[PDB]
């Protein structure tokens, strides 16, 4: 379902707890839209495209709230 | 067993 | 002086026909940017001709790409055309060169570290993540198949209703149990789970796993045995088009009529990319050095008889026909370019036809085979058949000498090893010490040595053929690998010529192995396909080594080193158990018939039976001075100087000195010098030829060579001969000396300077004390050594499991093969890794072993129809008509399990219902033994032998009307007892009529040792056996009133009557008048003491 590493250890763990199926399947889709945007981050990385920390923390931001969401 | 002498 | 029988000298060559001897506006978007020919987008550069239209542009992938025309550099380490990656992308398991190339989960991998603000479960392979946030630990759940997550430094709870107890101290809900998943890491919620079977939707791996369909032959390994992506599961047959059509090159069948006609009908060209050129004709691409042929569009080469062809398809090759087809030719053959010639070995004749070699000698060959109780004499056409020898025990194997025409033979019942010459006289035994279990063995004529290898020891041995220097040669394992050990050591032959010895074994892992004769280069012969390897012998005209299975039920045989394996039968023999060759013709032993075969050697046809035979035949050898073939001694003279054992070399070449076994072989330059190192419960020959066991030591015969095992001043000898005398002349059993209990009154038999340097057998290990027990017992979570020693935690944590064997957590040490077998036979489950036995390096032999439906254990296929729950699935027992039984030598019973033959009739149950033992009619007692009223069938033996064999007393009958065996010795009331136990000063016979007629065994006129009451019949027994109320001796002097007089009483175990007799207690208020005056029933003695 996922390409990203960490997100799939994630992902593992809502099943495990039997969520809402609802915001189970949303909590696919945002991890879907993230790990883009983490593959985004990690890629400028290796082009060396920021310095400044924004695309590490706009996206743990969002994970963060999700372990609170989720129990994550 | 079958084999054993 | 001669010719040596149908041989020619050593000076001499012999010509092969007849024998004769004879003498020798971009909108400022260019930077890392192109456009998208739109006024609003801009491409990003690499991103034209990624293979997506990431941007609406015209110009991305117009069919402009080219792939490798710019590859990437190390400044961005590569992995596929046009993707290249670096950093943590080369091991993380992200998609980063489109295909997973850019690790393939192989390269700079196995090489990571995890950081502080996780915990790293470093026990985890790849496939399972090892590093985990600090968060996740002690969450709720676990992450790592090592699941220390839970575990590290938290709590825990009194479980709940609806849980399981994990073994790690935790509980988790029972929907998880017996599910196929680690739900708690160690598997404890997957211990002694019964599967269920899987439905039709889901194929059937090797281990349980019950996948569905979709993963067959995706090209994944998703079962983990590899079970749903086998070779020929996804079997792929070639199209061939086979009449008159023609095969393209994309698989299309076509008619004749479509193939060069100008026009396409292939899709591929294949029926047009040629019609007109000749390749053959182009003797130029042809290269064919034999012919050629051009088919309708091409050529192809052909090779020429004798030749073939290899993977070039234009050479040829000479065909190794003395190699690749053996059968071509009789004996000897030599490979020629592009034919072959066949040779007799000398001694046999070329027949014209170029392929029958017959024996040259005027000596006819004839089969010496073994019975239960009979040796026999069967002419190899089976006109002619007599016995050799009668009366035997148990001839579990024989063989013969040729230079002095001797017969050697096993006796299995009494586990000794005989010899007699061929005119029946000198009959003698050679070995009769330990010797646990023989099997099979071989006598070397050329060094004049004997082979035999032991079953219980697992050992092979090696003798003198008079029985002295006995030495163990091999032991153990095979192999490095130590996968194939010493198990049921069964069938044993030697080639002298290159200084071998061949043996089988029908263990778990059967295999043939070889070793040479001084013990230098074991190794592995035969190990596939092969399952009850029973039999095996040697062509020595050809080299060919020959052996048999009793499952499988073929025989086969391929080059001494074991390479081109030809099959002679395909499976159809019920269970031959020993073969042997001669000229063209192998003869063998079946079992389930009970009968002895005869055919050819290298097709198996003309296939007959010899003789019927009512007991089952298990040796046989082709007694012929061909088959014992002349060669020069290496140990020449003096044993080649040895004081002790001359072994021949491997390769048969030089030779080798070796000492006994309780000897070492201290090496010098010019002598291997045998100092003799027996144990002090041993006795040292005066002149070293031999350590015997102590025992031995004066009890009456000489069993040292020189005669020191007998000196003058030792004591009278009280005990049999085999028993050990304590110091005041009590007896006890060998097996009592040194086992850490009192079994003398004195305590003889536990003395220091008797047990210091006491030393166990090879298959025991000695404890702390020298009480010696079985290796198996080790680490076993008993106590075995009466002081612990055997269970000791720090020694089971020190010691190493023997060879071919594996060790458990718990210390204890158990064969390999019960190793991921679906049972916990180390107690701790340290032996069922799930993980490690569902993988394919621990699959059954699609050969030979069955595998169960619901797990991952393997069994033989003869467990299956058994009758028993060989798979703990019992998915070995269902539904098992099916199956056929074999078509000669299985009785099938009425609930459809075959047995044998042979069990049909034989007096015992062994199908469950019964029906073997049914409709039965009682066989016919053969030569050597006696039937009873009843009909049965008992050992002549047994006849008069003052025991009630048949079961009435049937065979007990007329005993003075008849004599007995020459070595018996007959009582007054006819029956015969051995003469060895005539005049011993015991009574043997029922009636004491041996001892009854001795002479004094001393002058001063007294019968027995004066420790003993001699009774007046002159039989002597040990003295506290009088008065005891019992008839010890039948002259009745044991228990007369008056001589009794001089006894006191034991009032714990006697009790006194008013006769002076003492009966014993339990014989007081018995309700039975005992001392023939009431005293014993005076009913004072029958209320509350
Ligand atoms: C069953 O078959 C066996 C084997 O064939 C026979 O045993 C042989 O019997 C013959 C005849 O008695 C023996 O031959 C004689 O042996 C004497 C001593 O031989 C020594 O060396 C041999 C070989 O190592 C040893 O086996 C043996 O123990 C001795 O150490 C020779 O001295 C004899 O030759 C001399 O005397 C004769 C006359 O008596 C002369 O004609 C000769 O020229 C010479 O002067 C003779 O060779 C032979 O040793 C026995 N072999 C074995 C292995 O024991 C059985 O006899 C046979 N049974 C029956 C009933 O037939
Ligand atoms: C092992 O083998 C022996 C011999 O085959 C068996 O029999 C023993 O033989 C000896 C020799 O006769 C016995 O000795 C005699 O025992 C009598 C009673 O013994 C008990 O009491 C004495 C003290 O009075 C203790 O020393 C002894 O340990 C017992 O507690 C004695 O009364 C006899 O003494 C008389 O004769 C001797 C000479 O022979 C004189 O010197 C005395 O003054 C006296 O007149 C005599 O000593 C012995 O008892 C037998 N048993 C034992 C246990 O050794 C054994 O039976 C056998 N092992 C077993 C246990 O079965
Ligand atoms: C008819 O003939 C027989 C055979 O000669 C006699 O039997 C012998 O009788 C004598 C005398 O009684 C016995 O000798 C005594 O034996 C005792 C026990 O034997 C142990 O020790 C001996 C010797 O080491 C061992 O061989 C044996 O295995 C036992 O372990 C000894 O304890 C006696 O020693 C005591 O007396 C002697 C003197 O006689 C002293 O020097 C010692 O210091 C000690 O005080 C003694 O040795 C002999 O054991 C008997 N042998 C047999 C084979 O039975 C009959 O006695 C004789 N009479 C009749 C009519 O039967
Ligand atoms: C192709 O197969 C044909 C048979 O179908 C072979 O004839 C040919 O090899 C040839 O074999 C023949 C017979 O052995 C040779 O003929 C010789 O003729 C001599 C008299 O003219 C006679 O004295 C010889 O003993 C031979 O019989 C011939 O030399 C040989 N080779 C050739 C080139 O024809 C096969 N062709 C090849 C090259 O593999
Ligand atoms: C196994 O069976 C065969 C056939 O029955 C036995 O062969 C014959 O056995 C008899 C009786 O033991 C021998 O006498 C025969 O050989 C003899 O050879 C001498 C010397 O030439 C003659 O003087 C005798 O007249 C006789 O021919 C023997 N015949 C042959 C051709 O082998 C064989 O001995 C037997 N083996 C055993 C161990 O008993
Ligand atoms: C016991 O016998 C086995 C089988 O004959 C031997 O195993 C073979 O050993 C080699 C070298 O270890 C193996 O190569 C390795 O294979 C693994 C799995 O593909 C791979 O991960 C390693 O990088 C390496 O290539 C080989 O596969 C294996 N099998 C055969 C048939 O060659 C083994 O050497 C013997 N002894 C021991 C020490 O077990
Ligand atoms: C001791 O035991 C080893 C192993 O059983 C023997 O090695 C095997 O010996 C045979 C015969 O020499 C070898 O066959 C030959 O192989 C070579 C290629 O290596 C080939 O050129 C020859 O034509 C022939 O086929 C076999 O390969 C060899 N195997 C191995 C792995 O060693 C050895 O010969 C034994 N030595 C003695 C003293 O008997
Ligand atoms: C018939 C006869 O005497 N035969 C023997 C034969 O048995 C063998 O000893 C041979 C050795 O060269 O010489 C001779
Ligand atoms: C062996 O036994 C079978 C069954 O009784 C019999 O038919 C056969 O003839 C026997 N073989 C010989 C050679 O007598
Ligand atoms: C497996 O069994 C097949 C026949 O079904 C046999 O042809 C093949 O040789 C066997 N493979 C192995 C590994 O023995
Ligand atoms: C145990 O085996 C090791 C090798 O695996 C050593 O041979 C060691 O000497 C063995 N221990 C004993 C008791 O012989
Ligand atoms: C007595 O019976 C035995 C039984 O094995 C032998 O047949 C022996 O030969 C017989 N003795 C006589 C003299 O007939
Ligand atoms: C007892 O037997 C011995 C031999 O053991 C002598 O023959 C002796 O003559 C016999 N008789 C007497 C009285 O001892
Ligand atoms: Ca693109
Ligand atoms: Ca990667
Ligand atoms: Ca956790
Ligand atoms: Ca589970
Ligand atoms: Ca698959
Ligand atoms: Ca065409
Ligand atoms: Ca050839
Ligand atoms: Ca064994
Ligand atoms: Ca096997
Ligand atoms: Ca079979
Ligand atoms: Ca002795
Ligand atoms: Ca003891
Ligand atoms: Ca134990
Ligand atoms: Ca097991
Ligand atoms: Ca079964
Ligand atoms: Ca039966
Ligand atoms: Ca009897
Ligand atoms: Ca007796
Ligand atoms: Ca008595
Ligand atoms: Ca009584």
């Amino acid at each position: 379902e996922f390409r990203m590493e960490k997100l799939n250890q994630l992902w593992e763990k809502a099943k495990r707890l039997h969520l809402s199926p609802v915001r189970l399947a949303e909590l696919h889709s945002d991890l879907k839209i993230q790990e883009r945007d983490e593959l985004n981050w990690k890629k400028l990385k290796v082009e060396g495209l920021d310095g400044d920390g924004e695309k590490e923390a706009k996206l743990v931001h969002n994970l963060n709230v999700i372990l609170a969401r989720y129990g994550l | 067993x079958x084999n054993x002498x | 002086p001669t010719r040596p029988p149908g041989m020619c000298h050593l000076d001499e060559f012999q010509c092969q026909g007849d024998g004769t001897c004879i003498p020798n506006a971009s909108h400022t978007c260019r930077s890392n940017e192109f456009q998208c020919l739109s006024p609003q987008r801009c491409i990003p550069s690499y991103w034209f001709c990624d293979g997506e239209a990431d941007c609406a542009d015209g110009s991305d992938e117009p069919d402009t790409c080219g792939h490798s025309v710019n590859t990437c550099r190390a400044s961005q380490f590569q992995c596929d055309n046009g993707r290249c990656i670096s950093g943590n992308w080369v091991c993380d398991g992200d998609n980063d060169c489109g295909d997973m190339s850019d690790e393939d989960q192989r390269h700079h991998c196995e090489l990571q570290n995890c950081s502080s603000t996780q915990f790293t479960c470093v026990n985890s392979r790849p496939p399972n993540r090892r590093c985990i946030p600090q968060y996740w630990v002690c969450d709720g759940d676990a992450d790592c198949s090592d699941a220390l997550d839970e575990l590290q430094n938290c709590t825990m709870r009194t479980c709940s209703a609806g849980e399981f107890s994990c073994a790690n101290g935790r509980c988790v809900r029972q929907s998880f149990r017996c599910d196929r998943r680690n739900d708690c890491g160690d598997y404890s919620d997957e211990r002694g789970c019964s599967y269920p079977p899987c439905h039709a939707n889901q194929f059937t791996c090797q281990n349980g796993r019950c996948i569905p369909r979709f993963f067959v032959c995706d090209e994944d390994n998703d079962c983990g045995d590899g079970s749903d992506e086998q070779e020929h599961l996804c079997h792929t047959p070639e199209p061939t088009c086979p009449l008159h059509q023609f095969r393209c090159d994309n698989g299309h069948c076509i008619e004749m009529g479509r193939v060069c006609n100008h026009v396409d009908d292939c899709s591929d060209n294949s029926d047009e990319k040629g019609c007109g050129i000749n390749e053959c004709l182009d003797s130029s691409i042809s290269r064919c050095d034999h012919n050629c042929t051009d088919t309708i569009t091409s050529f192809y080469c052909s090779c020429l008889p004798g030749y073939k062809l290899m993977s070039d398809k234009r050479s040829c090759v000479d065909i190794d026909e003395c190699k690749e087809s053996p059968q071509l030719c009789s004996q000897k053959c030599e490979n020629v370019v592009g034919s072959y010639i066949c040779k007799c070995a000398p001694g046999y004749i070329r027949e014209p036809d170029g392929k029958s070699c017959r024996q040259n000698s005027n000596i006819e060959p004839y089969l010496i085979f073994s019975n239960r109780y009979y040796i026999r004499n069967l002419t190899t056409d089976g006109s002619s058949y007599s016995l050799i020898l009668q009366g035997l025990g148990n001839v579990v194997a024989l063989d013969f000498d040729r230079v002095e025409k001797r017969l050697y033979w096993i006796d299995a019942e009494k586990q000794i090893i005989e010899r007699m010459f061929l005119n029946k006289t000198n009959r003698e035994t050679i070995i009769n010490h330990r010797l646990r279990r023989a099997e099979s063995l071989a006598v070397d004529w050329v060094s004049r040595k004997l082979y035999w290898l032991d079953a219980i020891l697992d050992c092979l041995f090696v003798s003198d053929l008079e029985g002295r220097h006995r030495k163990m040669i091999a032991q153990h394992c095979v192999d490095a690998n130590n996968t194939f050990c010493f198990e049921h050591p069964r069938g044993i032959v030697l080639h002298p010529q290159r200084g071998h010895v061949y043996w089988a074994d029908w263990g778990v892992h059967a295999y043939i192995g070889r070793i040479g004769m001084d013990g230098t280069n074991k190794s592995v012969i035969i190990s596939t396909k092969i399952e009850w390897p029973n039999a095996i012998t040697i062509d020595y005209t050809n080299d060919l080594l020959y052996w048999a299975d009793a499952h499988l039920g073929y025989i086969e045989f391929s080059d001494l080193e074991g390479h081109h394996r030809h099959t002679v039968y395909d499976g159809s023999l019920p269970h031959p158990f020993a073969l042997t060759i001669f000229e063209d013709t192998v003869f063998w032993t079946d079992w389930n018939t009970r009968t002895v075969e005869k055919g050819n050697k290298y097709d198996g046809s003309g296939r007959v039976v010899l003789v019927n035979t009512t007991h089952k035949p298990f040796d046989i050898h082709v007694y012929h001075p061909y088959r014992q073939p002349i060669m020069s001694n290496p140990c020449g003279t003096n044993n080649g100087g040895c004081s002790h054992l001359c072994l021949i070399k491997a390769g048969g070449r030089g030779f080798t000195c070796a000492c006994p076994d309780d000897f070492q072989t201290v090496q010098l330059r010019d002598r291997t010098l045998c100092m003799p190192m027996c144990s002090s419960t041993q006795f040292l020959c005066g002149n070293n030829e031999k350590c015997i066991p102590i025992w031995w030591k004066c009890d009456g015969q000489k069993d040292c060579s020189d005669g020191s095992d007998e000196p003058d001043l030792c004591p009278h000898r009280f005990c049999r001969l085999g028993q050990f005398q304590c110091r005041d002349g009590n007896c006890t059993s060998p097996q009592a000396l040194c086992n850490a209990r009192q079994d003398c009154a004195d305590g003889s038999d536990e003395d220091r300077v008797l047990c210091e340097h006491h030393r166990c057998e090879s298959n025991e290990w000695q404890c702390a004390n020298k009480r010696c027990i079985p290796q198996s017992w080790q680490c076993d979570s008993v106590n075995d050594c009466l002081d612990n020693s055997d269970e000791d935690t720090s020694h089971c944590a020190s010691r190493t499991c023997r060879p071919g064997q594996f060790k458990c957590n718990n210390g204890r040490c158990i064969p390999q093969s019960w190793k991921c077998d679906v049972d916990n036979d180390c107690g701790d489950y340290s032996d069922e890794p799930i993980d490690e036995c569902t993988t394919a390096a621990y699959n059954c032999d699609n050969h030979t072993e069955f595998s169960c439906k619901t797990n991952y254990r393997c069994i033989p296929q003869w467990a299956v129809c058994n009758g028993f729950d060989d798979c703990r699935d019992n998915s070995d027992e269902q539904g098992c008509e099916s199956v056929p039984c074999h078509p000669s030598g299985d009785f099938r019973c009425a609930n459809h399990h075959c047995i044998p033959l042979r069990w049909k009739c034989d007096g015992t149950d062994d199908c469950g219902d019964n029906s073997d033992e049914e409709n039965c009619v009682p066989r016919e007692c053969s030569e050597s033994e006696f039937r009873c009223a009843d009909q049965q069938c008992i050992p002549s033996r047994w006849v008069c032998d003052q025991e009630n064999d048949c079961g009435d007393n049937s065979d007990e009958r007329d005993c003075e009307m008849k004599t007995c065996h020459p070595e018996h010795f007959q009582c007054t009331s006819g029956h015969c007892v051995p003469k060895a136990l005539a005049c011993d000063g015991r009574a043997d016979c029922l009636d004491a009529s041996d001892e009854s007629a001795c002479p004094t065994r001393f002058p001063n006129g007294t019968y027995c040792p004066a420790a003993m009451f001699e009774c007046k019949n002159h039989v002597c027994i040990q003295s506290f056996w009088i008065c005891d109320g019992e008839n010890d001796c039948v002259d009745g002097s044991d228990e007369e009133i008056h001589l009794c007089f001089n006894i006191p009483c034991e009032s714990p175990q006697r009790f006194r009557c008013d006769n002076s007799r003492c009966v014993y207690g339990h014989q007081l208020c018995n309700g039975v008048d005992d001392c023939g005056d009431g005293s014993d029933e005076k009913e004072e003695h029958c209320r509350k003491p």
